[PDB]
RNA sequence: AGGAUAGUGGCCUACCAUGGUUUCAACGGGUAACGGGGAAUAAGGGUUCGAUUCCGGAGAGGGAGCCUGAGAAACGGCUACCACAUCCAAGGAAGGCAGCAGGCGCGCAAAUUACCCAAUCCUAAUUCAGGGAGGUAGUGACAAUAAAUAACGAUACAGGGCCCAUUCGGGUCUUGUAAUUGGAAUGAGUACAAUGUAAAUACCUUAACGAGGAACAAUUGGAGGGCAAGUCUGGUGCCAGCAGCC
């Protein structure tokens, strides 16, 4: 038989189920970033934990351990490449500090609202979803996307669809058809 | 004959592919399940094989109740 | 003895009451918008402490 | 000195004494002796079909008073005869004689839920259909 | 043909198969993907070997429209194509005609029936003729 | 010492000797035991598993035997016994799915009697032929990834920042409640075509059709404690039932 596909779980569920402290702190993050599930939160805190997992494990190695420097750069190279690590904080173990919020900020869904463009984070999500708004030649509709900050000024409404010229939209299209039917002929 | 249908049939039926085709007439026949007897298994462990069997026998014939 | 006799007793006795047609509750992201709003800004149900059910 | 040896060469006595003393652990002992095979009305499986021999009523333990409404089942794989609680209001009326039922355990690893003496199983399906789905008039017992 | 702009990346000459191989990369805004017989001549003129001798396949159109990506070949001649080319795609191009056959299961049955005859099989064709029914 | 083997060897035979293993656990019993790479849970240490994508090994109903051949103690080879079992004109003949589908049985427990060598590779006298290996599709809430079920105005209201203030507020930012209405966005479907593929199917591209809420309508568990969330109303009255535990 041919080889197995590998697959992995992206998320991890909390241990105490009914601590209101976590229940409320979660819901604040939902309305703020326009999320639906706690899975959306859990995925990110699991990512963040899968990341401190590597981070504390490198500070235990003494400075100038070729592995420490090599993946220490590799990490932060990937973390201000997205804007979830600020440019100054490129220093080594500022990483251990991040909360989840820095990721939800760098989500595609949030930028489309924090770049004007949406008027509400809930409006942002459905704008992404419905084949509007794109980066270059590429049309993107995954609210959790991690804009790379090489792109937060390279994203306008897509070349297709209204809000972007280049064709008129389809609800006004039927609405304006009978604009020339109850007008006599 | 059709295979793989039996498990959905008690004794008879109509097969259609219309959304609203009706059933089919009920085959008025002449004899009737009138002479009865009583059964149970010689060995008690066998009752499950008997209750299953009685459903299986009732498919065998068009008349046995 | 002491038969079943009365199995469905209360369920068979509890008078039927009907559900009512309601405003449909939104599903998905839009619902946690409601929990956000209905718990953080224009929640027209608070009562001094933070309480989630009135016996008016 | 704390009861056990410490020497770098006392691995044998250390390992062999855990082996000895693991036996006072019920969960270990039930596994190694395989009493879910030798004992245990189900084969050590989670469920079991069965032919309902008769309805049956059991008075609860005190302080409570009520009739709990069990059935008596002969397990198809086993012959073994057991009793099983039938959940929820009424709902005994869904059980006829000698229609197959699927029984589950009682969420208690043997033992028994509070009221009911000597009952370690619950009906889950009867005549092939889910019990709850009959309680809620959402599914029908199969046609005669 | 809305600004069809039929690009062609990663090319190299292959005498061992008597053809030149390359990937195609077509843009087509407002133009919802572009056909193959269509694509075959829009470059059959580019290196104008015969139109009946240029071959292309692959072609997953990209997301949000406006692109597609294939893989193509140009043969030195038509006859060097038919010969070296996959027999199955010569017929979409049209230069070959499909071969009707018998169903794979049905020809397998005949194989196993002929395992039961040893000779020509026309020896027993006559022994049955005489008898039955005497 | 010979015999035998492809060849070492108590592998076997003749002769001789009395040796060989064991509490540092032999021998025996059990395994719901094929080993391993590995899987689950993991502060660290550990605990539990591994029939199952690779590797090694064993088997082809149970045993033995054997022909062929470089290679088999072969099972889609033969011979015999044992168990099961088919056909028949009763003289006789033939059998091996732990291969692919499919069925019985068994059970809590597991899919199509479908298409094809196009890819992956394999074989042969062989570029060509064969390949239920393998690939495709069917079935599939085993597990895993992403993530629609609405967005946004206005009407009125409860109001909530507010520049003037002898001012009921003379401007207001904001927030939502009530069928109060409004035009925008859209894929789920469906569907030109192309694309896809060996030929199709779905996907991706996309012509036309596809949203007002009575629909394009999300469920599953629960609201005494553990434990997030009612001292609401009606019903029943140690009955029915709930209740992991209290
Ligand atoms: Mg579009
Ligand atoms: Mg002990
Ligand atoms: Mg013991
Ligand atoms: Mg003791
Ligand atoms: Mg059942
Ligand atoms: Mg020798
Ligand atoms: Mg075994
Ligand atoms: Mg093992
Ligand atoms: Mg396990
Ligand atoms: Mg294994
Ligand atoms: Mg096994
Ligand atoms: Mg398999
Ligand atoms: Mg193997
Ligand atoms: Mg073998
Ligand atoms: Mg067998
Ligand atoms: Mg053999
Ligand atoms: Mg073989
Ligand atoms: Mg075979
Ligand atoms: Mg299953
Ligand atoms: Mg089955
Ligand atoms: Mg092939
Ligand atoms: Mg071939
Ligand atoms: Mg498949
Ligand atoms: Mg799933
Ligand atoms: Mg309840
Ligand atoms: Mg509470």
């Amino acid at each position: 038989p041919r080889a197995p596909r590998t697959y992995s779980k992206t998320y991890s569920t909390p241990k105490r189920p009914y601590e209101s402290s976590r229940l409320d702190a979660e819901l604040k993050l939902a309305g703020e970033f326009g999320l639906k599930n706690k899975k959306e939160i859990y995925r990110i805190s699991f990512q963040l934990s899968k990341i401190r997992r590597a981070a504390r494990d490198l500070l235990t190695r003494d400075e100038k351990d070729p592995k420490r420097l090599f993946e220490g750069n590799a990490l932060i190279r990937r973390l201000v490449r997205v804007g979830v690590l600020s440019e100054d904080k490129k220093k080594l173990d500022y990483v251990l500090a991040l909360k989840v919020e820095d990721f939800l900020e760098r989500r595609l869904q949030t930028q489309v609202y924090k770049l004007g463009l949406a008027k509400s984070v809930h409006h942002a999500r459905v704008l992404i979803t419905q084949r509007h708004i794109a980066v270059g030649k590429q049309i993107v509709n995954i609210p959790s996307f991690m804009v790379r900050l090489d792109s937060e000024k390279h994203i306008d409404f897509a070349p297709t669809s209204p809000f972007g010229g280049a064709r008129p939209g389809r609800v006004a299209r039927r609405n304006a058809a009978r604009k020339a039917e109850a007008s006599g002929e | 004959g059709l295979v793989g249908i039996d498990q959905f049939l008690l004794k008879t039926g109509t097969l259609t592919t219309s959304e609203t085709a009706h059933n089919m007439k009920v085959m008025k026949f002449s004899v009737s399940p009138v002479v009865q007897v009583a059964v149970e298994v010689k060995n008690a462990n066998d009752l499950p094989k008997l209750v299953e069997g009685l459903k299986r026998l009732s498919k065998s014939d068009p008349c046995v109740l | 003895h002491g038969s079943l006799a009365r199995a469905g007793k209360v369920k068979s006795q509890t008078p039927k009451v009907e559900k009512t047609e309601k405003p449909k509750k939104p599903k998905g992201r839009a619902y946690k918008r409601l929990l956000y709003t209905r718990r953080f800004v224009n929640v027209t149900l608070v009562n001094g402490k933070r309480r989630m059910n009135p016996g008016p | 000195g704390k009861g056990k040896p410490r020497g770098l060469n006392s691995a044998r006595k250390l390992r062999v004494h855990r082996r000895n003393n693991r036996w006072a652990e019920n969960n270990y002992k039930k596994r190694l002796l395989g009493t879910a095979f030798k004992s245990s009305p189900f084969g050590g499986s989670s469920h079991a079909k069965g032919i309902v021999l008769e309805k049956l009523g059991i008075e609860s333990k005190q302080p409570n008073s009520a009739i709990r409404k069990c059935v008596r089942v002969q397990l198809i794989k086993n012959g073994k005869k057991v009793t099983a609680f039938v959940p929820n209001d009424g709902c005994l009326n869904f059980v006829d004689e000698n229609d197959e039922v699927l029984l589950a355990g009682f969420g208690r690893k043997g033992k028994a839920k509070g009221d009911i003496p000597g009952v370690r199983f619950k009906v889950v399906k009867v005549s092939g259909v889910s019990l709850l789905a009959l309680w809620k008039e959402k599914k029908e017992k199969p046609r005669s | 043909s809305d600004a069809v702009t039929i690009r062609t990346r990663k090319v190299i000459s292959n005498p061992l198969l008597a053809r030149k191989q390359f990937v195609v990369d077509v843009l087509h805004p407002n133009r919802a993907n572009v056909s193959k017989d269509e694509l075959r001549e829009k470059l059959a003129e580019v290196y104008k070997a015969e139109k009946d001798a240029v071959s292309v396949f692959g072609f997953r159109t990209q997301f949000g429209g406006g692109k597609s990506v294939g893989f193509g070949l140009v043969y030195n001649s038509v006859a060097e194509a038919k010969k070296f080319e996959p027999t199955y795609r010569l017929v979409r191009y049209g230069l070959a005609e499909k071969v009707e056959k018998a169903s794979r299961q049905q020809r397998k049955q005949k194989k196993n029936r002929d395992k039961k005859i040893f000779g020509t099989g026309k020896r027993l064709a006559k022994k049955v003729a005489r008898r039955n029914a005497d």
